[PDB]
């Protein structure tokens, strides 16, 4: 299930000051 | 820090790299919060960064003396050689945004052809400062270090005097 | 997934067959895949990169296999894996050429020497 | 409550509004320069007296400079006090400490 | 949650590397086979038996040829 | 070391009679020859009064320092810095027996001195373009003992490895530095260049070849050595 | 004294620059420090006294056009092939934050030949221009070591062009 | 049998069946010498 699930298509949109994980 | 150095290699000096015109990009801040032998490094980066802020004040004043539109083709032609070096402080910003390791090294070896282009080209502009010429003869000393001995200059002033030729044939058709 | 149904998945994945079409070849890796489950030799994560650095070195393209190193460092970056021997011992041994001895080529800890 | 919490949220009102709020965005120099630079002049002994600012973030900043293009006229940043737009010096953010 | 789904992103991310150091190399594995064989190294077996079980896999799909 | 200055020289005699087309003949510089950090090889407890699982590992920790070429803290590498040879001196404040065992280690140890000594001496020019192959070809082994090494060094930072464990790590490489050693011995003895060294070499490919692990090695330094020829 | 200290400040001799605990004592001498570990950094640093050596002298040649086309593009050429050394040494700073490998002997050993190879390569042709110095560079492909004969061949293809 | 590998190790006048047969014992001592290692990692038990 959980790889099946992981390839999805997520964020593109990226921070500046966040640095550490911007989704 | 990849922000504020990215506006030092721009045209604005802030806090850390303070301008002066008779030392430019200047570091003698102590940074316990980094380590002590970087300076070193950032001493050898600043220079990349002084012929950038150099280059443009030499564009604003120049667009008698030294005028006519022989000095609109050399500006307008070194506007295009740094071209690739405004594009190239966009990439370090869009490398920044995902990566939280990278260092100043990596910003030294990507910028390592304009080390070569900057120098020579400020030995020509400083030379057409100190001798007053402003006529023709602005493309005779060009066209002696066109013929160059480094790669990226040779194809960088090939780029500037082309749009000088180019102006000419606008005199040389109204006259023919 | 439990691990004898994944192997199922592998087979209709590489043959366009279904498992019902054919089962023969589901049958010869069972078979195969159980004995173990585990690796045979003892890991380290520099071997491995100094055999992939050694098949770039073989196909003379330098600048890929320190490529493969900012590739190594971005996947510690997030740190997410620590198995990243075995997968990397897969895709070494699956590579292809888009165009001698090993007897004293430095080969993994054998563990005939450690407890089995 | 609960509206005021959706405005707060949704819209800004913590810059033009007198809240002191934060946001700590993974910290660590990169992006936290102003702070770091503010900590090593405290621990030099400047001495003392820190400046009050007002922590605005950074997309506020572009949009007002927008709108500073666009010929709005009477800004909150950028007000004019001699016929000449002047830029408010009360500002801080996580990075370039304002200067 | 947020910060869970946030790690499945960050997982996604070290993923799309494991692709593309898959194809700078030359395989003719794809993103979908890849995706069982990273659960194949999660559990634990020797690779050489997965290379040689693919290896055998492959000459089996030349007969449908 | 004082030696070789003379052979440059007399032999650049002979090729200069020999070629008069060719000129300003390759000589590298003298801080080449001068420098004694171009070749592999160059606190202390009262450690007997120590327990002896103890002793294991601060010596298993110098022998495998000793192989990629710095001393221990008990094992000193003494000054000879003539012949193709080496000595050691461990000292007797080590429990006899893993001292007998160290002594029985230590000729990979010469076999690695000698053998680093031959890449930086047959570089040069006038000892021919086929000892340049010869001697490239060596390098290879040593970047794959300094390989194996490494991994041994991991497994003892963890605290899982011991001195039967090294010894039996380190007894496939003890006949690959064995064969090169003696190798550089008879290259040296007949000064050979040209064709002399494809004839010993194509003795040496008949000479072992049950084990496989020096056929290997041989056949693979006639391969590489030939080329220019 | 910590271990952790030396393998950065070994990182930094490599580029050329001073470390804090470890410093360069004069330029007849290599990098000695301020106990096998203290050893075992001497041939580590080896490179950086080579790196100063090449590194002074394309600085100068390169703000100099009294040397011509012929050597001018030998300089680029050296500058291009240590932007290659660059390309190593910042991999390995960034992995900072296991990198440790005999303290990265086996991974400097491939560039030490290399820099030997260019500080020779500058002062064999130390006083030439022009075809006196295309001579002094194949002189040096007539080598029988692969290594340098692949590396030497791709310069002097710069060279004669 | 090491006092035997001692001596025929060191003639060069051995031929090339000596040369096999001598290969065909250090085999036979390196095998010996594994047990040891197998045994002392479960030494360090009656």
């Amino acid at each position: 299930l959980w790889e099946a699930a992981l390839t999805y298509e997520a964020s593109k949109r990226r921070c500046w000051e966040r640095v550490g994980c911007p989704p | 820090m990849i922000h504020e150095l990215l506006l030092a290699l721009s045209g604005y000096p802030g806090s850390i790299f303070t301008w002066n015109k008779r030392s430019g990009l200047q570091v003698s801040q102590d940074f316990p919060f980094l380590h002590p032998s970087e300076t070193s490094v950032l001493n050898r980066l600043c220079r990349l960064g002084t012929d950038y802020i150099r280059f443009t004040e030499f564009i604003e004043q120049y667009t008698g003396g030294l005028h006519g539109i022989y000095l609109r083709a050399f500006c307008t032609g070194l506007d295009s050689v740094l071209q690739p070096y405004r594009q190239a402080l966009l990439d370090l910003e869009q490398e920044f945004l995902g990566d939280p390791h990278l260092s100043i090294s990596h910003v030294n070896y990507f910028l390592d052809q304009f080390q070569l282009l900057f120098p020579s080209v400020m030995v020509v502009v400083e030379q057409i400062k100190s001798q007053k010429i402003h006529g023709c003869q602005i493309l005779e000393t060009v066209y002696k270090h066109s013929c160059g001995g480094l790669p990226p200059v040779r194809s960088a002033l090939e780029k500037i005097l082309a749009v000088c030729h180019g102006v000419m044939y606008k005199q040389l058709s109204a006259w023919m | 997934k439990s691990p004898n149904v994944l192997l199922q998945n592998l087979c209709c994945r590489i043959l366009g067959r279904s498992e019902a079409d054919v089962a023969q070849q589901f049958q010869y890796a069972v078979r195969v895949i159980g004995s173990n489950f585990a690796p045979t030799v003892e890991r380290d994560e520099f071997l491995v990169a100094e055999k992939i650095k050694k098949e770039l070195i073989r196909q003379r393209r330098e600048a890929d296999a320190a490529l493969f190193s900012e590739l190594h460092r971005k996947l510690h970056s997030q740190g997410v894996l620590k198995n990243k021997w075995s997968i990397l011992y897969l895709l070494l041994s699956l590579s292809e050429d888009p165009r001698s001895y090993a007897t004293l080529f430095a080969q993994a800890l054998p563990r005939d020497a450690h407890s089995t | 409550p609960d509206d005021r919490s959706w405005l707060e949220h949704h819209v800004v009102h913590q810059y033009w509004t007198a809240r002191p709020s934060q946001f700590p965005h993974s910290l660590h120099l990169h992006s936290n320069l102003a702070a770091v630079w503010d900590q090593h002049l405290y621990s030099s002994d400047p001495l003392y007296v820190p400046d009050d600012r007002v922590l605005v973030t950074e997309t506020q900043v572009i949009r007002e400079t927008l709108w500073l293009l666009s010929g709005v006229k009477k800004l909150f940043i950028f007000q004019l006090i001699d016929g000449k737009v002047t830029v408010r010096n009360n500002i801080i953010v996580t990075h370039l400490t304002h200067s | 949650a947020a910060a869970a789904a946030a790690n499945l992103n960050a997982v996604r991310e070290t993923m799309d590397v494991l692709l593309e150091i898959s194809r700078i190399l030359n395989t003719g594995l794809d993103m979908e086979t890849l995706s069982i064989c990273v659960r194949l190294c999660e559990q634990g077996i020797n690779p050489e038996a997965l290379s040689s079980v693919i290896k055998e896999l492959r000459k089996a799909t030349e007969a449908l040829k | 070391l004082q030696q070789s200055l003379e052979l440059k020289r007399k032999m650049l005699r002979d090729k200069q009679n020999k070629k008069n087309s060719g000129q300003h003949l390759p000589i590298f510089p003298a801080w080449v020859y001068e420098r004694p950090a171009l070749i592999g090889d160059f606190t202390a407890l009262p450690i007997g009064t120590l327990p002896l699982a103890s002793q294991e590992s601060a010596v298993v920790e110098d022998l495998l320092y000793v192989l990629v070429g710095v001393d221990g803290r008990y094992v000193s590498a003494q000054p000879l810095a003539g012949r193709q040879s080496r000595t050691f001196l461990v000292d007797p404040n080590l429990d006899l027996s893993i001292r007998e065992l160290v002594h029985r280690i230590l000729p990979v140890a010469a076999s690695y001195s000698a053998v680093t000594r031959f890449i930086e001496e047959k570089s040069s020019f006038e000892y021919g373009q086929v000892n340049h192959a010869l001697a490239a070809a060596m390098r290879t082994l040593v970047k794959e003992h300094l390989i194996l090494v490494s991994q041994l060094e991991q497994l003892h930072r963890q605290g899982l490895l011991s001195l039967q464990k090294l010894w039996f790590y380190i007894q496939p490489a003890m006949r690959t530095m064995d064969i090169l050693a003696s190798l550089a011995t008879s290259v040296d003895k007949g000064e050979c260049l040209g064709g002399s060294t494809l004839s010993l070499l194509h003795d040496r490919s008949f000479s072992y070849t049950g084990d496989s692990q020096a056929q290997e090695l041989c056949l693979y330094l006639t391969k590489a050595a030939s080329a220019p020829y | 004294i910590t271990e952790a200290a030396l393998v950065r400040d070994i990182l930094y001799v490599f580029q050329g620059i001073d470390g804090k605990n470890i410093k360069m004592n004069n330029t007849e001498n290599c990098y000695k420090v301020e106990r096998s570990l203290r050893d075992t950094a001497v041939r580590l640093s080896e490179l950086g006294w080579l790196h100063n050596k090449i590194r002074r002298y394309t600085d100068q040649r390169s703000l100099d056009r009294s040397f011509g086309l012929v050597g001018q593009s030998f300089c680029a050429a050296l500058h291009q092939e240590l932007r290659e050394y660059y390309r190593l040494l910042s991999v390995l700073h960034s992995q900072l934050q296991s990198l440790t490998l005999r303290r990265l002997l086996v991974w400097t050993y491939d560039p030490k030949i290399r820099l030997k190879t260019l500080a020779a390569l500058v002062d064999h042709c130390q006083g030439r221009k022009g075809g006196e110095l295309a001579s002094a560079v194949h002189a040096y492909t007539k080598t029988g070591d692969p290594y340098m004969r692949s590396l030497v061949q791709h310069i002097l293809s710069l060279v004669s062009h």
